[PDB]
């Protein structure tokens, strides 16, 4: 009803990305709810 | 239109359009992280995407059909989030995962931080494949956000 999708692009690796980010190892737990928490 | 990639969810709800998160169409299969759309009906164009299944503790959902997307982080590559930020065109942004680690087992991370409404965004290893999709995470001591990489099983 509310909600509706229009498409944004085709699912590929790019050859040419840029490279970016950490790449933290962290002790998490996740609840019930669905909802991670720092440990 | 359940044409293959990657597309917006938007609403009308609220002020002007809206986008709430992003999702993976693929094999007839509209997969989206649950938060998302908290398991409503979706529309597409004069169509109907009604949900078929989900589990707000993973917090994913499949809409026609159960969940297909089942590639894995191999733990040692580097993947591309195939980001899909609200207002702003689909970028691939490159990354090495850090790990989740867990009482019930590791999964793989994506340090990168987008606008909330980016959530569902597929996270892709070399070979063009989905292994999850992005927006279920944490927020670190350095005050940035974690993100792990969310997949279903099939
Ligand atoms: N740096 C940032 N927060 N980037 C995020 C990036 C959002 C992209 C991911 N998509 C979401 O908006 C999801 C939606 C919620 C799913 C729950 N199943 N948010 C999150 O993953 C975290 C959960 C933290 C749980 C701690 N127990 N919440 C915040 O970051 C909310 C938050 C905000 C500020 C302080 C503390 C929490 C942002 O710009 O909101």
């Amino acid at each position: 009803v509310d909600m509706y999708i229009e498409r944004a692009g085709d699912i590929t690796w790019e050859k040419d990305a840029e490279v970016t980010g950490n790449s933290p190892r962290l002790d998490v737990a996740l609840d019930e709810s669905g909802d991670f928490s720092l440990v | 239109e359940t044409t293959d990639g990657v597309y917006r969810v938007m609403t009308r709800r609220l002020l002007g359009s809206t986008q709430v998160g992003v999702g993976v169409m693929q094999e007839g299969v509209f997969h989206t992280m649950w938060h998302v759309t908290k398991g409503a009906a979706l529309r597409s164009g004069e169509g109907r995407l009604d949900p078929y299944w989900g589990d707000v503790k993973q917090d994913l959902v499949s809409y026609c059909g159960p969940w297909k997307l089942d590639a894995a982080w191999d733990g040692l590559s580097e993947v591309q989030l195939l980001a899909v930020p609200p207002g702003e065109r689909a970028k691939n942004i490159q990354t090495l995962p850090g790990i989740f680690k867990t009482k019930d087992g590791d999964i793989g991370a994506v340090a990168l931080d987008y606008p909330a409404g980016t959530s569902g965004s597929p996270i892709l290893d070399k070979c063009g494949r989905v292994i999850g999709l992005y927006g279920n995470g944490v927020v670190i001591k350095n005050g940035s956000y974690v993100s792990a990489i969310t997949q279903g099983k099939r």
